[PDB]
């Protein structure tokens, strides 16, 4: 009408795409066990009691999974509590020596409990050992240690090795009384952001979700590293996504989420001791020092017939982006061991399992259901010592020992596939999928894919029928 | 009865029942608290973002205050100003606004001139207070 | 003449005639200052303590500014409100309040219902918009 | 028309017609900005020089909006107050000081009483509001 | 070197103004020292004792 005027409403629910600074918050009964955890530290606030998850109706939202800021926070946080965690710790500068290394000859007991009938850890460890001078005038002490073959190298005058790291950079050996276990973080937001949250089941990376719902901060966020599997996370609600963010682009990973978890169980029968010898002043080294009693490899064991089927219902729901062609997956082709081999950490000890049984497949047409037995599959596993997490950025560590025998039993929630671009095979039409690859973000976009950081604008202007009373 | 935000869908008029709902939560966080347990804690790389998650919402809730102490709006919610709408904003009519529009609708055809309503918003106030002086 | 909390043992009625004494001291301090002189000295022990008391400072004005600007008391020391008492939260008479107690006391037999006093008051206000958005 | 500060010339009469000029720019600045492309980049020499420039805008800020808020002149830009001009501060007419003199000349001639001046004014404003409380 | 230099400003040359020095460092690995040449400018080297060193 003609009788209009400006009415200023202060409150409304009006929101926009912003970034912001999400600090931590965790719950206290995870943490206060003084262990010291590495990245959910006692430095986060304690979480509500009672989180409150509001459902906006009649909503659709624009979410952007693969441009999410919220990835690149979290990589920098991580990146930044390693760093800061091994700070204080042990530098390994008087190790940078000449080892003059040989053959190990360990006694055992016969049985081992035989059952996965795998290999023994001997022709993987060795004996390295170096000087150390004394009293008397040119007489030398040899010091012993037991190192595995992945690190140590030999640079020339054969039987006398050297450390794999001291031509990169200087590693730190992680001090004993910090934790690796993966506490969960809830990234919470400040007041005047909030945190829209897809619920939608059968959600894909990108585009309009039409059931958000409001939170002040997400979930138990678990900072578990791994390379070739999703471990020990959370499923998918709806049935199994696949989801990458450019199906026609080989370039890109293709993360598929799981809704039925799949048990991994991997432990390491062996026994190491552990020895401690002074370096420098007040600075001690610890180093395995003997290995006697059981002696095997480290084995992961998986049950046959739970994966057999989450393949097949993986492959079922691959075969529909791609229609015409047959799914095989394929063991990988090549790379740095944390891309060859399904690399994570149990109990502070770094394994590097083999994952070619799980691989290897093809599916046609389904033409016959064969049945099988109930088997266990079981896959071996190096054990690296010398760790370098992430490639260039991060500080390089040294694992101490672990005394006794190791054991976790850990979630699959998740697989990592990059696609091979066959270009003639017009005829001959087949697919290959291979694990692995991708960097370490993608651990962390199959958590943060729900979220997206939104800024309150509660500031609103409409027209009404007042007019502000004069005074007079 | 409805939760933060929740009133996001809602037509404006029926929107514009919930407003203490999202006005209350400009200041109010966790992130007040200290820590789960009191080296050098303060600089510890949460211990930063929390600091820096205090001083953004502070600014954030200082941005609207601002604005609401020129306009003379302060320490009201619904406040009722002397400026005509000339339609030139928009042309829509007061039951094509309130009754098929939501606020995130409406916030968006109308985000080219709020550049231009804020100032003209703020020199009415001034008019204002410059009459009263030579009136009293 | 009392200074800072020097009222604090006088009974309601005596101690609220000195509310400004106790009101001008919720942002200035000493910590303003900047040095005894002026590496990174912003980073020293002493000069963490300093940034984070003028965080402080500023936050715990601004969580009581917060409420008066909803209640409709922005500017105001004193300030009425149409929120009736029902006796729930205290049946006390009107001489056993302001001449048999002290402002501790008192905060804390409602400390019960101060979360909901606040609501109460806040949605008064919002009403008194409403009813006059509506009205003129 | 003038931009900030832009009538720091004018006479006291004159200039007072851009209050709005210079009020309008006590928050807003360029340094809400995050940087150019974002270890701990919290701790640059220029990440601490920033992280102060946001804490000293918003004490600035409120350290004349406290003021404000005493006198009960919250959300106006001039504001009449109660207090009665004893001559003692200035005893200078009507027409030689509105057409006579400047803000910076004005306010370097009285700034002896200023500190008493808010102590009056802001008293002044306690008497009005224990007045209505005993009145309604 | 080339003999004529473009001797076109004939301000001179960097002979008698740079040294060759060798030395003894330490390799990646700490025990085995090797020795190593480098062409130092005479400003930033000082003649301590034993001439020639
Ligand atoms: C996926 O997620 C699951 C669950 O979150 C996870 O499985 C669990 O992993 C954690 C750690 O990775 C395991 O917890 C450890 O378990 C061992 C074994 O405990 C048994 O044996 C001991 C005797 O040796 C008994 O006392 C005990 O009751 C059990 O019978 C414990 O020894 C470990 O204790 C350490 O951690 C505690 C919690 O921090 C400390 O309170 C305790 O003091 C121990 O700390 C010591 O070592 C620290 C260094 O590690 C050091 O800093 C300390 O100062 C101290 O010296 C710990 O409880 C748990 O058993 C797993 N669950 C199961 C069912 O096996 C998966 O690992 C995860 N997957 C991946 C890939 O991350
Ligand atoms: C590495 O080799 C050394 C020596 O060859 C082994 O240590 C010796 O073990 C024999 C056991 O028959 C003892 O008699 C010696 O006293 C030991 N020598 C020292 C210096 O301790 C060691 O066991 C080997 N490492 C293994 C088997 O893991
Ligand atoms: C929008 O999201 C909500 C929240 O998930 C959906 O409510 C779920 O409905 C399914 C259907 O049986 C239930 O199994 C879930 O338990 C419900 N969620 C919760 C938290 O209980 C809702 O169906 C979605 N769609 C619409 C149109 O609202
Ligand atoms: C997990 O997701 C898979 C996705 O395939 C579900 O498998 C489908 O289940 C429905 C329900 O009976 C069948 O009609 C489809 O034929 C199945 N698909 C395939 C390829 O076999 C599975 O049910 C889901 N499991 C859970 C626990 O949610
Ligand atoms: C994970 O593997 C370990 C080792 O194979 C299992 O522990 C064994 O369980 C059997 C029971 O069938 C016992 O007879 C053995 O004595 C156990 N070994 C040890 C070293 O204690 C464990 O049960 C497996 N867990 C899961 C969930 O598969
Ligand atoms: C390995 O997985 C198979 C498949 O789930 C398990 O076999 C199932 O056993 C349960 C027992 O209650 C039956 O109800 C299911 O019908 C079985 N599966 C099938 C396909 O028939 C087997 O038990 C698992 N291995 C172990 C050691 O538990
Ligand atoms: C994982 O295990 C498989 C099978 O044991 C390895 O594949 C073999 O690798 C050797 C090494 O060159 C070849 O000679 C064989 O032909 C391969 N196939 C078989 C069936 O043995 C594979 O190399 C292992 N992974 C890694 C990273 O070494
Ligand atoms: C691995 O998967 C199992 C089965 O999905 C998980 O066990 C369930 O955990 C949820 C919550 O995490 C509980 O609500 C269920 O009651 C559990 N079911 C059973 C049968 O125990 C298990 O927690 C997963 N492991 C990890 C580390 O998340
Ligand atoms: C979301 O939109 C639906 C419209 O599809 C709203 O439902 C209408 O609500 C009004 C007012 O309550 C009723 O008069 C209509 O009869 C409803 N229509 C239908 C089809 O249900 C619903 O209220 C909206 N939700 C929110 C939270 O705003
Ligand atoms: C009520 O709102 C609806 C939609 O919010 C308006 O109807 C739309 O009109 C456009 C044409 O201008 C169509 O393209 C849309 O499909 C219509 N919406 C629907 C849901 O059908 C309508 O104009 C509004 N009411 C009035 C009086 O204008
Ligand atoms: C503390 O309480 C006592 C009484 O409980 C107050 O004493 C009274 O003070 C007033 C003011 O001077 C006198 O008129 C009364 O005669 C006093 N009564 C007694 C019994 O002495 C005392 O003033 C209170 N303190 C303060 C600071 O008000
Ligand atoms: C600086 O002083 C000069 C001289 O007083 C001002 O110029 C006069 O401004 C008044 C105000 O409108 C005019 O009426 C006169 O005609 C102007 N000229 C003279 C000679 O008086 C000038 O305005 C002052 N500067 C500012 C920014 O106001
Ligand atoms: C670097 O080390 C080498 C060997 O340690 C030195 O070479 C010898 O130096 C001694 C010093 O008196 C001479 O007596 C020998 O004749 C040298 N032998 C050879 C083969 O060079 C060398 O001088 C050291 N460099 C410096 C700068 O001192
Ligand atoms: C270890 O495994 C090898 C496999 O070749 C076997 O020959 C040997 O007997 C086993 N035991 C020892 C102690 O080497
Ligand atoms: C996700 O799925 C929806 C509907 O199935 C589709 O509109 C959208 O384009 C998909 N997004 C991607 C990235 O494939
Ligand atoms: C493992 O090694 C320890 C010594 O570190 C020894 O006492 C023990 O007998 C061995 N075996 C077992 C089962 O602990
Ligand atoms: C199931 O596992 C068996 C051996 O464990 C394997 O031979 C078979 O191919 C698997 N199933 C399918 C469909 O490939
Ligand atoms: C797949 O091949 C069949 C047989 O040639 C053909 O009919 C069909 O159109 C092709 N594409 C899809 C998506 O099925
Ligand atoms: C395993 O991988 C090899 C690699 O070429 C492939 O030839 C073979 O068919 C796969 N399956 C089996 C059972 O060997
Ligand atoms: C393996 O399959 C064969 C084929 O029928 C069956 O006879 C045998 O009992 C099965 N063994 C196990 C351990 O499942
Ligand atoms: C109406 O407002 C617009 C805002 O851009 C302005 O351009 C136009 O001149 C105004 N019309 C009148 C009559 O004030
Ligand atoms: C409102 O303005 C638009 C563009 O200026 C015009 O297309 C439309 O017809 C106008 N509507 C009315 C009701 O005047
Ligand atoms: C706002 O201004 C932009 C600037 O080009 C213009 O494209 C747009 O049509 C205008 N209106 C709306 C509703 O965005
Ligand atoms: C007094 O408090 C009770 C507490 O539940 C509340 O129900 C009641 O409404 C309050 N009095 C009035 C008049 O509202
Ligand atoms: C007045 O105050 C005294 C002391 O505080 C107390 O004992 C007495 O009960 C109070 N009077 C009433 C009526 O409550
Ligand atoms: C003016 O000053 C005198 C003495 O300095 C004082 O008595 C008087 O109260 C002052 N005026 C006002 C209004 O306070
Ligand atoms: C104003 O005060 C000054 C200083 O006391 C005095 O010299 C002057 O005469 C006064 N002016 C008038 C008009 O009384
Ligand atoms: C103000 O105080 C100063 C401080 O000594 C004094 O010199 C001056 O005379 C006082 N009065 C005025 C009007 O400046
Ligand atoms: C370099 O300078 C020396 C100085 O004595 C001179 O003898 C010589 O000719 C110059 N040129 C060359 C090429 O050496």
């Amino acid at each position: 009408a003609e009788n209009l005027w400006v009415t200023v409403y202060y409150g409304v629910p009006v929101w926009k795409d912003a970034d912001t600074t999400l600090f931590c918050a965790s719950d206290a009964k995870a943490h206060e066990t003084e262990a010291h955890n590495i990245w959910a530290t006692h430095a986060c606030v304690p979480t509500d009691p009672n989180p409150q998850e509001i459902y906006m109706e009649n909503v659709t939202e624009n979410f952007n999974m693969w441009k999410n800021n919220m990835v690149e926070q979290m990589q920098e946080d991580i990146i930044s509590l390693w760093d800061q965690s091994l700070k204080p710790c042990v530098k390994l500068t008087p190790l940078c020596v000449t080892l003059s290394c040989t053959n190990v000859t360990l006694t055992n007991v016969n049985y081992t409990n035989n059952f996965p009938n795998i290999g023994n850890i001997t022709d993987e460890v060795r004996n390295c050992s170096f000087n150390v001078t004394t009293e008397i005038r040119d007489k030398k002490q040899k010091v012993y240690a037991l190192f595995y073959k992945l690190d140590i190298v030999q640079m020339e005058n054969k039987n006398s090795y050297r450390l794999i790291n001291c031509n990169t950079s200087v590693c730190k050996q992680a001090c004993p009384k910090i934790s690796f276990d993966p506490i969960p973080i809830h990234y919470c937001t400040p007041a005047g952001y909030a945190i829209l949250k897809c619920n939608e089941k059968n959600f894909n990376g990108t585009g309009p979700c039409k059931n958000v719902s409001s939170v002040q901060c997400t979930h138990g966020i678990k900072p578990v590293v791994s390379t070739q599997l999703l471990l020990n996370g959370s499923l998918a609600e709806g049935e199994i996504i696949i989801r990458s963010e450019n199906l026609t682009n080989n370039a890109k990973t293709i993360i598929v989420h799981l809704n039925k978890s799949v048990e991994i169980n991997c432990t390491r029968p062996s026994n190491n001791t552990r020895t401690s010898v002074t370096i420098g002043p007040g600075q001690v080294f610890y180093r395995t020092g003997d290995i006697i009693g059981d002696i095997r490899k480290a084995y992961c064991e998986i049950n046959g017939t739970k994966w057999n089927e989450t393949l097949k219902q993986v492959v079922g729901k691959l075969k529909e982006h791609f229609p015409n062609k047959t799914i095989s997956f394929q063991p990988p082709s090549g790379g740095d061991l944390e891309i060859t081999m399904h690399h994570f950490n149990c109990r502070g000890e770094f394994f590097y399992c083999n994952t070619t049984q799980l691989f290897n497949s093809t599916w046609i047409n389904s033409t016959t259901i064969k049945e099988y037995n109930d088997t266990i599959i079981y896959l071996p596993c190096k054990i690296k010592q010398i760790i370098n997490m992430w490639q260039g950025v991060g500080q390089c560590m040294y694992a101490p020992p672990i005394r006794g025998k190791i054991n976790c039993v850990s979630n699959i929630t998740g697989i990592l596939l990059t696609r091979d671009g066959g270009d003639a095979n017009a005829t001959n039409d087949t697919e290959t999928f291979r694990p692995g690859g991708g960097n370490i973000k993608d651990n962390w976009r199959s958590e943060l894919y729900k979220y997206k950081v939104v800024q309150i604008e509660p500031l609103g202007i409409a027209p009404t029928k007042c007019k502000r009373r004069v005074v007079e | 009865i409805f939760g933060f935000l929740g009133a996001a869908g809602s037509t404006m008029g029926a929107a514009s029942n919930t407003l203490t709902v999202q006005a209350r939560q400009l200041l109010s966080g966790i992130v007040q608290q200290q820590s789960n347990l009191p080296h050098l804690l303060q600089l510890t790389v949460w211990g930063i973002k929390q600091l820096q998650a205090r001083v953004l919402a502070v600014e954030r809730y200082l941005e609207v205050q601002k604005f609401l102490g020129l306009w003379g709006c302060s320490g009201k919610i619904i406040c009722c100003t002397a400026v005509p709408w000339n339609s030139t904003w928009s042309n829509k009519s007061f039951e094509q606004i309130w009754n098929n529009m939501t606020w995130i609708e409406w916030e968006r055809e109308i985000s080219n001139y709020t550049s231009q309503i804020y100032d003209i918003l703020t020199e009415s106030q001034f008019q204002q207070d410059i009459n009263e002086v030579d009136l009293l």
